[PDB]
Formats: structure tokens, C-alpha cells, sequence
């Protein structure tokens, strides 16, 4: 709620998915995103 | 009750199941009560005498490879000795039988057909490869069932022992990478699973590194799995090569764009499919009437979509209604359930937000690179058309797919931000060009969206929100 | 050999032993049980008020059906 929501949702997204994934500050349901790997 | 196929009371007698029964007792009577020779000298007479013969005495010999195990090895000797195409036949009933009939095919058959894949392989018969990617188009997505385990085990045990062989066909190293890659998402959760995820790592990896050119035959695609099994360490650095070191990988790979700007084929698209699934959404894309779809859906999702490890698969499933399915205008114009319509069923069901927002870039994956002269409007239009069509029923899937479509083009890969820019921007002129949707701002612009997402909306295109 | 002459058809839903099932020209209940009654699925085709038996399982899925009018 917002940062809240974001760090929630990535962090289930890491327990879970091998994906690449970061987070957006969406009022529509894309909390995470899944991108290309950042260096 | 036979010894190849599952069945019960309830199942008519299996055509395929039948014949091979026929052919077994053909090859038992000349071969009861004789010798060993004797019986490859009756054997070798009988499959002289015409094809017809010959056939009998293959297929006859193969059921008993899958039926008696302790026989099985003198049956494939006495196979390879009379057989007179190169055991064309017999690779012939073993597609037939894995694309048909593989589901109810018995335990014991199953165990004897991997035994006798390896077999086939290790003798370099013709056609083997093409056998070994038949048999993972059986390695269900999104299942983790004792047995679908055990065979993307038993496949990638032969494919491991016999890399030399596998390295000769650059089409099954392209096909076994997208196969691995994939199923890679779905083996975490036991100690059984992590096992063999790592056998497949090794081995994704070892091919990657080793025939990097020959995996990037299957286009844009490969980004997608690369990217879904990013965070596992041997794919951090494969990660850091592709992005700082393409070249190392390949003096003919000069880095991601390459990748993107090329297009997958359908024959990657459809491998992860079984054929079982493919049978029920083609049908469902040519047969059955629009309002007319809620008790097929049913049957798919109760399948196919009801656990948690099924989720992964309906990325798959929406890569192939864009990219593979293609209606006619016949078709087009009836009133046959639409792709948008499956498209946002699949959306629906999604449980988790990570499958959810898998879903929503594999549904957007050819817009980011988008270009008219290669792609087609048939991979876009699912997308513009489940927003179009979802506004009035379910304006919160029309929000979403809006605001993911503005979202992803920064953030997707920040140095091609301008690349995926252009390739939204040219599949949405695209997409009003062909009149999928004649004009956008309806869309854009609409009374029922959130006013801060029309901003950025027109932040981002301006040119459309007039 | 249709339903609404009352023989193929897909069994819609599982009812203790009764089943709708349907072809192109409606709907209709039919009774079965013992252990095939425990085999019967919704989405499979069968070969062949309420309708009394034997029964095959000849495929599953793809066919075209309706649910009205329902003749029970």
C-alpha cells in the first residue's frame, strides 16, 4: 500500500518462480512485471 | 483386456491395439517350439514372401518388445536382422502409437518403448530424431504427475547419454532446448523435482553454450523461456554472456536484438502442446458456436487447469492460439467462439499474479518488436481484440492489458526501450490499417477507464488519443 | 436414432446414477449404474422421461451438441 503491495507480490513471485521479474507502482493488477534480466 | 492399452468396461476395443495383437500371434506360432534359428530362418522366409509379411513380423516383434520384457532383447536382434526398410514401419506405428494412443498405453509398454527408443538410437536408425521429439511432445507442460515426471526423466537421460548423436541434427537440439527450457519452470517442490531440474539445467546449458547458433533458430521464443528461468544461477551467467559477451556464445550472435527481431516457428509453438490439447482447441476454434463455449471450457480447465504446478501451461496455450492458430475468413465471419474469447477465458483463470502477468506478455510478445513486412496481424489481433471486446462485460481486463501494454515498453529491456516503442506504435497502426479495429481512441479514450490511465495512455501515444 | 426422435451422444453432466447427455438436437436424461456409472465423464461420447440401456466410450471432447430442448 503501494511500496507495501509491490514488495509482496515480488516477493512471492521470487519464492515461487524462476522468472525474471520487477516491480511497478500499477493500480490495475501489474504490481510485477516479468523483463529481461538487468545487470 | 489387452496388454497394450489401458481399458475399461466402458471403452470400445482399440483398431491399433487389435492389429498388433494379430501380428504378435503371427510371430508366437512360427517361433513356438523351435530352436532360436529355426525360428530366425521361418522368420526371415515369411518376410521374403511380400511387405504385408514383412509388416506382420516387425509390428509382431515390437508388441512383444513392449509386452514381455524378459524377451525383449532377443526381439529386437531378431528385429534389426529381418527387417527390410530400416525399421522404417516400426518408428511408424511407434509415432502413430505416441501421437494417439499414449495416454492409455500401459506401464509396462511405456518402460519398454523408452528401452527401445534408446535401442533405436544407439544403432543410428533413420528417423530416430524425429521419434525423440515425437516422444517429448508427450511431456505434458504443467504437470508434475509421477509419470509425466518420469518420462521428461527417461527422454532426457537418453538425450544425455547420447549427446554425440544429438549434436548430428540441429532441428532436435533447437527442439530439445525449447522442450527443457520450458519444463524446467515446473520441476521445483521435491527432491525428486530439483534432481532432475538440474539434469536439465546441465544440459540446456551445455547445448546453448556448445551450438548457440543452432538453438537461435527458434527466434524470439527463446528470450521468453530464457527469461522465465532467469533467476536460476547457470542462467544468471548464461544471462550476463547473452547481454556482455554475445559473442562468446557465437561470433555470428551479435546480441538480444537479433533474437527479438525474428520470429518463432510454429513448430517450436505447437511441441508443447500434447496432441490431446491441441485436438480440444482446435476443435474449440472451428466447431464450436460463440455463447455455445462454457461446458468445453469446463472439460479443458478440470484437465488441464485446475492445480497450482498446471498454471505455467497457459503461456503455452496462448503462444499457440496467437502464433499457430490462424481461421480462415470463412471461419472469421461466422459466429464460431473467437481467439480473443479463448484468450480471455485463459486470462481469467489465472490464480496466481506471476501467472498472470506471464500470460499477459505472452499475449503481447510479437507487439514488442512488431514489424509489418514480417509479422502478421493474426499475433496481434487477440490482444487489441480481448481489450476492444472485454470494455463493456469486464473493463478491469481491458485495464489491465492497457496499462501492462504502457508498462512494458520501458521496462521490458531498458536499452531497446525505443525498439519496443516502435514496435507497439507499428502494431497498433497495423492494427487500424487491416480494420481489426477501425479507430483506436474509442478504445483509448473510453468514458469507463480510469482517467489516470488514459493519461498515460496518451502520455505515452498521443498520436491515438485524439 | 437422434435424441428428439426419442444412438451417439456427449455426456453433459453426473448426477444416485443419472446423466444428461446431448447431441445436435437436444438434451435428454439417461440412466445407467454399477461400475460404469463410476467410468462415465462429462465430455465423454457414448454410443448407444429417461432413457434405459449397452454403452461405449468411443471418444471424448469434440463434439457439437444442444441443450435444448430438454426432453426430460
Amino acid at each position: 500500500h503501494i511500496a507495501a503491495q509491490q514488495k509482496a507480490a515480488l516477493q512471492h513471485a521470487h519464492a515461487h518462480s524462476s522468472g525474471y521479474f520487477i516491480t511497478q507502482d500499477s493500480a490495475f493488477g501489474n504490481l510485477i512485471l516479468p523483463v529481461l534480466p538487468r545487470l | 483386456g489387452g496388454r497394450l492399452l489401458l481399458s475399461t468396461s466402458l471403452d470400445a476395443k482399440d483398431e491399433l491395439e487389435e492389429r498388433l495383437e494379430r501380428c504378435m500371434s503371427i510371430v508366437t506360432s512360427m517361433t513356438a517350439g523351435v530352436s532360436e534359428r529355426e525360428a530366425n530362418d521361418a522368420l526371415n522366409a515369411y518376410v521374403c514372401k511380400g511387405l504385408p509379411q514383412h509388416e506382420e513380423i516387425c509390428l509382431g516383434l515390437f508388441t512383444l518388445i513392449l509386452t514381455e520384457p524378459a524377451q525383449a532383447q532377443k526381439c529386437y536382434r531378431d528385429l534389426a536382422l529381418v527387417s527390410r526398410d530400416g525399421m522404417n514401419i516400426v518408428l511408424n506405428k511407434i509415432n502413430q502409437i505416441l501421437m494417439e494412443k499414449y495416454l492409455k498405453l500401459q506401464d509396462t509398454c511405456r518402460t519398454q518403448l523408452v528401452w527401445l527408443v534408446r535401442e533405436l538410437v544407439k544403432s543410428g536408425v533413420l528417423g530416430a530424431d524425429g521419434v525423440c521429439m515425437t516422444f517429448m511432445k508427450q511431456i505434458a507442460g504443467g504437470d508434475v504427475t509421477a509419470k509425466n515426471i518420469w518420462l521428461a526423466e527417461s527422454v532426457l537421460d537418453i538425450l544425455t547419454e547420447q549427446r554425440e548423436w544429438v549434436l548430428k541434427s540441429s532441428i532436435l537440439i533447437a527442439m530439445a532446448v525449447y522442450t527443457y527450457l520450458r519444463l524446467i519452470v515446473d520441476h521445483h517442490g521435491t527432491a525428486q523435482l530439483q534432481a532432475l531440474r538440474q539434469k536439465e539445467v546441465d544440459f540446456c546449458i551445455s547445448l546453448l553454450r556448445e551450438r548457440f547458433m543452432e538453438c537461435l533458430m527458434i527466434g524470439r521464443d527463446l528470450v521468453r523461456l530464457l527469461q522465465n528461468v532467469a533467476r536460476i544461477p547457470e542462467f544468471e551467467l548464461l544471462w550476463k554472456d547473452i547481454i556482455h559477451n554475445p559473442q562468446a556464445l557465437s561470433p555470428q550472435f551479435t546480441g538480444i536484438l537479433q533474437l527479438l527481431q525474428s520470429r518463432t516457428s510454429r513448430k517450436f509453438l505447437a511441441c508443447r502442446l500434447t496432441p490431446d490439447m491441441e485436438t480440444k482447441l482446435l476443435f474449440m476454434t472451428s466447431r464450436v458456436r460463440f455463447g455455445q463455449q462454457k461446458r468445453y471450457q469446463d472439460w479443458f480447465q478440470r484437465q488441464y487447469l485446475s492445480t497450482p504446478d498446471s498454471q505455467s501451461l497457459r503461456c503455452d496455450l496462448i503462444r499457440y492460439i496467437c502464433g499457430v492458430v490462424h481461421p480462415s475468413n470463412e471461419v472469421l465471419s461466422s459466429d464460431i467462439l473467437p481467439r480473443w474469447a479463448i484468450i480471455g477465458w485463459l486470462l481469467t483463470t489465472c490464480t496466481s499474479n506471476v501467472a498472470a502477468s506471464n500470460a499477459k506478455l505472452a499475449l503481447f510478445y510479437d507487439w514488442l518488436f512488431f514489424s509489418p513486412d514480417k509479422d502478421s496481424i493474426m499475433n496481434i489481433e487477440p490482444a487489441i481484440l480481448v481489450m476492444h471486446h472485454s470494455m463493456k462485460p469486464h473493463p478491469a481486463i481491458t485495464a489491465t492489458l492497457l496499462d501492462f501494454m504502457c508498462r512494458i515498453i520501458p521496462n521490458f529491456y531498458p536499452p531497446l526501450e525505443g525498439h519496443v516503442r516502435q514496435g507497439v506504435f507499428s502494431s497498433l497502426n497495423h492494427i487500424v490499417e487491416k480494420r481489426v479495429l477501425a479507430h483506436l481512441a474509442p478504445l483509448f479514450d473510453n468514458p469507463k477507464l480510469d482517467k489516470e490511465l488514459r493519461a498515460m495512455l496518451r502520455e505515452k501515444f498521443p498520436e491515438f488519443c485524439s | 436414432t437422434f435424441v428428439k426422435d426419442i444412438l451417439i451422444f456427449i455426456v453433459l453432466e453426473t448426477g444416485v446414477r443419472t446423466c444428461k447427455v446431448a447431441d445436435k438436437t437436444g438434451s435428454i436424461n439417461i440412466s445407467v449404474w454399477d461400475d460404469v456409472g463410476n467410468l462415465i465423464q462429462p465430455g465423454d461420447i457414448i454410443r448407444l422421461l429417461t432413457l434405459y440401456t449397452d454403452l461405449q466410450k468411443i471418444g471424448e471432447f469434440c463434439m457439437v451438441y444442444s441443450e435444448v430442448p430438454n426432453f426430460s
